[PDB]
């Protein structure tokens, strides 16, 4: 039993892992929009990433 | 008979001994006489020189894997220029491995491979073959100290006679971004009507001529002049510890069984190569180093 | 041509073989031996000649010495040889050799003078009219209906390999090993004196031959093999010698072909019968050895152990590169090939120009059969 | 008398235990070795070329200490764990040391997305290395490796905290890491992109030096803007094919399989009268 | 049985989690509708679509229609498994009686005395 739970945490690591890389890798770009209006816009988004996060910081 | 294999490698170095140790066993002339409906006596000899060329190039290491590239020009009625298929090493090539294709980079012979060439680095040659009606043979090369010369802003300097040999040197700046037909024609206005020796700032250097004995020689003078410069400009720091070599001034005073003036070299690594075991087929000037005993 | 056929007499190293060509199977095979009587002959009026030459020296096998007058493929006494051709044909053919034509055979790397001996043997006694000379490991391939390939040849002389294509022996990449079957035949004494067996003279030496080919077979695994010979007595079997004893061979019976394999055994220094075939392919160039992979054909007196085939398959595919054919083409009567193609090339109509005439001999010396046959 | 050694022995094994695609991956790294052999850029193991083998089981696989690079083998690689305990020793009978993937274990926690991660340790590289304000592109190859990251290396990554300095220095998505000092790191999702950027940092590291050697100072070169310079093949899907079709060609025992057949193989001519092949 | 009882019982437990779940997903369908009743906007700060969620909740009706059929197979296997078995028992046990009473009758040899 406890080796079958071992190699479920292996298997559910992989998607935290491969997830981690994946907002790294979009998180790393930058393209901010033209004058005031696509800056405010990138703004709200960039709250809406961040209040996707913390859904998965619960399953962290 | 009493020999390795594969031979053994120096300490530095083991591609010499090792495209040796493949040369050993290809052949470079691949034609035995089967059928070639569409080869000529002429077409199969620089097919042999070509595919020569190739090796003594990769043998002296003046290669860079395999994004250089050769072309030769048939000097039939119409295009049909030779190079090398895109993805086999140069210790792999051989005569009838070779494709001929046509300037604006058609295969009109697919060879004896199943690898295409590659359509963009034949534009490079294409707009050569292009500018000069005289050209029949590109040689793009790729050394350090070639590379380290084509990087500074002054250049080549008149500091060796073989450089002075080499005469004018036309310069292309590097674009980077190779736009095609004004790239070509940009191309045509640095290389000029008269040159010898092109220098594609930052990536490579390139020898046109008449022969493949004459674009040989202009490469081989002009990689040597090149590491001749790099020691020398190194230490020097500055003109005033650098010695400039007159050019008028010296080439003034400097000037058929009967050799060109660069079959000497050609030859003479020919009887090398053949004396290596490549069975080149290559004719000779003289069939004989020396006399027979008697 | 129609009323004369050509002799095609096979002079291998331990059997002699001879026929008609265009016929299927050889007349006459009997072994190459001469015997000299070593015992006091009291009986006035039995008849005792001074040398027994071929299956009448072998058959009164206790009261003679035993010689061979090839070894190693050389010729080490060339009036036995004259011996044995006497022999081969007033005895066993019956058939004067002034009146057909004859083919012989050699092995692939001969010394020059070794030709024309036999050259000046075969024209200056037995006055032949034509005579003709080939390479013993071509005819196997031409037998094989191949003109592309690889052979293997393993007599009692000497073992080699060659490549041919399109019937073209490439002088370069002809390889030699000196393991042949009566080195095999030394190391079975060898390993049957640990049993408490003793064979020392050359008469018994016949019978530890006929034990090595009744009961022996090749190992797929060695180590394998090994422990299951030390596990179970099932592998033994029991020879029944001239004398009426009984001996069990048991362990040894993969142990004496082994010797091919692994060459250390023997005190050689040299590399396997594997090896030289894979290095043999290896010196080629390289368009012709994918059709030296994908066609090899194994031939003489050896290679007819049982189990051999799966063995040399196994283990050229573990030096091959990946992916690639390899495939082993072993006829049943690989060891009366060589005469097979003999016959064969002696039988067609365009052979006939490869002839020596008794003239061309007689103007240019022994030395002709060289430049007359390349 | 010769150098030249089998690099697939699996078949001779026949043991060990293996996962479902470690036995290619294990060809393909020896290969690799023996290419870094043959050009001379290195002779004795200092752990330079590392694989993982699966996302989820590591085991990830290094060259053993001891053995130099021209007599690494299929069979002589060693699968050990992110810490550096033996998950599976092979046909090598040396000490087990794992001390220089030290260097690799804190790479594989930053980035998962690279399989492939190559440490050098050429002069030209390590003068790179030594080169305070880095590599300069001045050449087309340099322009050609792509973007750059610096990181002060003090020798020792044991410690806890130096391995947040380094995956804060490698950054997100980067490719080539430059320790001072200590030669240059490529990292790459195959082996294959891994060692054309090996190859083309050392060529432009080689082309570099003699500049600046040549130049005496920044001033007397050209330096093209960055800005400025800005079927399918994979980056180093075509290059390291030739390499393994030529190393067949030799005569090593190259495991690589090739995407696509080399000669067009015309029938041959044949007859009937012949014995059936293969002995079945 | 017992572990495969316990996830029948989860199973059916999950169902009505779903049920919740799908009530939540129209009520989302519908105000998406709404929104884009209106001057329609498609997504106008998040990545999520109507025609995503749709893809994903018929992505895990496919799974859960196979893992049941899997569950069967799994449950269907354990019960086939005992039956024989327990079916084995009795014979056995039956066996040992047998075998034990005979033997000890002819282990007490009572027969060569009283006959
Ligand atoms: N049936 C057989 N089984 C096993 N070995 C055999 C058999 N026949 C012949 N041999 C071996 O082959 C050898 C004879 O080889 P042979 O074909 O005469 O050589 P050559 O090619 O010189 O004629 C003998 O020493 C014998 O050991």
């Amino acid at each position: 039993k406890l080796e079958q739970l071992a190699r479920r945490f292996d298997r559910k690591a992989a998607m935290r892992e491969t997830w981690l890389n994946e907002n790294q890798r979009l998180v790393a770009q930058d393209n901010f929009g033209y004058d005031l209006a696509a800056v405010e816009a990138a703004k709200k988004k960039h709250e809406a990433i961040e209040t996707d996060t913390a859904a998965y910081e619960e399953r962290v | 008979t009493n020999v390795p294999n594969v031979y053994p490698a120096a300490p530095q170095g083991g591609m010499a001994a090792l495209n040796m140790s493949l040369g050993m066993v290809t052949p470079v002339n691949d034609l035995r006489g089967s059928d070639s409906i569409a080869y000529d006596k002429g077409e199969k000899l620089l097919r042999c020189k070509l595919a020569a060329l190739y090796r003594l190039a990769d043998l002296f290491g003046w290669s860079h894997l395999i994004y250089n590239h050769i072309t030769t020009r048939v000097s039939s009625e119409q295009e049909h220029f030779l190079i090398v298929p895109f993805g086999l090493l140069y210790s792999e090539v051989t005569a009838s491995s070779l494709v001929k294709i046509n300037l604006q980079g058609d295969v009109v012979d697919r060879g004896s491979t199943n690898l295409g060439v590659n359509q963009a680095g034949f534009t490079l040659h294409s707009a050569v073959y292009a500018a000069r009606p005289d050209v029949k043979c590109v040689v793009h090369i790729h050394t350090p100290a070639g590379a380290a010369v084509s990087a500074m802003k002054c250049g080549l300097l008149p500091i060796s006679p073989e450089a002075l040999s080499l005469g004018e040197v036309a310069y292309h700046d590097y674009h980077g971004i190779l736009v095609d037909e004004e790239e070509k024609v940009l191309i045509q206005k640095n290389l000029g009507p008269k040159s010898k020796v092109l220098i594609l700032r930052n990536h490579g250097l390139v020898s046109v001529g008449e022969s493949v004995e004459e674009a040989f020689y202009y490469i081989h003078n002009l990689v040597v002049a090149c590491e001749i410069q790099v020691r020398t400009l190194a230490s020097a720091g500055g003109p005033d510890n650098l010695v400039l070599l007159d050019p008028g001034k010296y080439k003034a005073k400097s000037r058929p069984p009967a050799w060109q003036i660069g079959e000497q070299e050609f030859e003479a690594l020919m009887r090398m190569l053949d004396n290596l075991g490549y069975r080149t087929g290559y004719p000779y000037r003289y069939p004989a180093l020396r006399e027979k005993s008697k | 041509d129609d009323d004369i056929a050509a002799l095609v007499v096979d002079n291998g190293s331990g059997m002699c073989k001879a026929g008609f060509a265009g016929d299927d199977a050889p007349r006459a095979v009997f072994p190459s031996i001469v015997g000299r009587p070593r015992h006091q002959g009291v009986m006035v009026g039995m008849g005792q000649k001074d040398s027994y030459v071929g299956d009448e020296a072998q058959s009164k096998r206790g009261i003679l010495t035993l010689k061979y007058p090839i070894e190693h493929g050389i010729v080490t006494n060339w009036d036995d040889m004259e011996k044995i051709w006497h022999h081969t044909f007033y005895n066993e053919l019956r058939v004067a050799p002034e009146e057909h034509p004859v083919l012989l055979t050699e092995a692939p790397l001969n010394p020059k003078a070794n030709r024309e001996k036999m050259t000046q043997i075969m024209f200056e006694t037995f006055n032949t009219p034509a005579m003709y000379v080939a390479i013993q490991a071509v005819l196997s391939l031409y037998a094989s209906g191949r003109t592309t390939g690889i052979v293997m040849d393993s007599g009692d002389g000497v073992t080699h390999t060659v490549p041919i294509y399109e019937g073209y022996a490439l002088p370069h990449a002809i390889l030699r090993l000196d393991l042949a079957g009566r080195d095999l035949t030394d190391y079975l004494m060898k390993i049957l004196t640990e049993r408490g067996y003793s064979f020392t003279t050359t008469a018994e030496r016949e019978i530890v031959r006929d034990i090595k080919e009744k009961l022996c077979y090749v190992a797929l695994d060695f180590e394998q093999e090994m422990a299951t010979a030390a596990s179970s007595s099932s592998l033994e079997k029991s020879y029944e010698l001239p004398d009426g004893q009984v001996i069990t061979i048991g362990n040894e019976r993969f142990r004496c072909p082994e010797a091919l394999f692994q060459p250390s055994f023997l005190g050689m220094e040299s590399c396997g019968i594997h090896e030289t075939t894979f290095n043999s392919i290896m010196k080629c160039d390289v368009d012709i050895r994918k059709d030296l992979y994908a066609n090899t054909v194994l031939s003489g007196g050896t290679t007819m152990y049982p189990g051999i085939a799966d063995r040399m398959q196994k283990e050229i595919t573990a030096l091959a590169p990946s992916t690639m054919k390899i495939k082993i083409i072993a006829p049943p009567e690989r060891k009366y090939s060589v005469w097979i193609g003999g016959s064969i090339l002696a039988s067609l109509s365009t052979f006939q120009q490869m002839w020596i005439s008794k003239q061309e001999y007689d103007e240019s010396g022994p030395s002709i059969v060289h430049r007359k046959c390349f | 008398f010769s150098m030249m050694t089998p690099i697939n022995d699996l078949h001779t094994a026949d043991s060990l235990n293996l996962a479902k695609g470690e036995r290619l991956m294990r060809c393909k790294i020896s290969s690799v070795y023996r290419l870094l052999d043959l050009y001379g850029w290195a002779q004795l193991s200092d752990t330079y070329v590392t694989l993982r083998v699966s996302k989820e089981q590591d085991h990830f696989l290094i060259s053993p200490k001891g053995v130099s690079c021209s007599e690494v083998t299929a069979s002589s690689l060693i699968k050990v764990n992110i810490l550096g305990e033996v998950v599976e020793k092979g046909s090598s009978c040396f000490p087990v040391d794992t001390t220089g993937f030290c260097l690799h274990s804190a790479i594989y926690a930053a980035r998962p997305d690279v399989r492939c991660i190559i440490h050098l340790h050429t002069p030209a590289t390590a003068a790179v290395s030594a080169m305070k304000w880095g590599l300069l592109p001045v050449s087309h190859n340099a322009l050609l490796v792509g973007d750059m990251a610096y990181f002060d290396f003090n020798g020792e990554m044991e410690q806890e905290a130096d391995r947040i300095n380094l995956q804060k220095c490698l950054g997100p998505t980067c490719k080539i890491l430059v320790l001072r000092n200590h030669g240059v790191v490529a990292l790459g999702d195959t082996v294959e992109e891994a060692f054309y950027k090996v190859f083309h940092l050392q060529a432009a590291c080689e082309i570099q030096v003699s500049a600046l050697s040549s130049a005496g100072g920044v001033e007397n070169l050209i330096l093209l803007e960055q800005e400025k310079h800005r079927q399918k093949s994979r980056l180093g899907e075509h290059e390291f094919e030739a390499l393994m079709r030529m190393l067949d060609n030799l005569g090593y025992r190259t495991g690589y399989p090739y995407r696509y057949p080399l000669v067009q193989e015309k029938t041959k001519h044949k007859s009937e009268v012949e014995i059936p092949a293969t002995v079945t | 049985l017992d572990a495969i009882r316990q996830l029948q019982k989860d199973h059916e437990a999950f169902l009505s989690s779903l049920a919740r779940a799908q009530s939540d997903f129209n009520y989302l369908l519908e105000l998406d509708q709404q929104i884009k009743a209106l001057n329609v906007p498609s997504s106008p700060y998040t990545w999520l679509t109507v025609e995503a969620l749709e893809r994903i909740w018929k992505h895990l009706s496919d799974i859960i229609k196979e893992r049941e059929q899997e569950l069967e197979k799994e449950e269907a296997r354990q019960v086939k498994n005992f039956e024989m078995c327990q079916e084995f028992e009795q014979n056995a046990s039956a066996f040992l009686n047998w075998i034990l009473e005979t033997r000890a009758y002819f282990l007490d040899g009572s027969l060569l005395k009283e006959t």
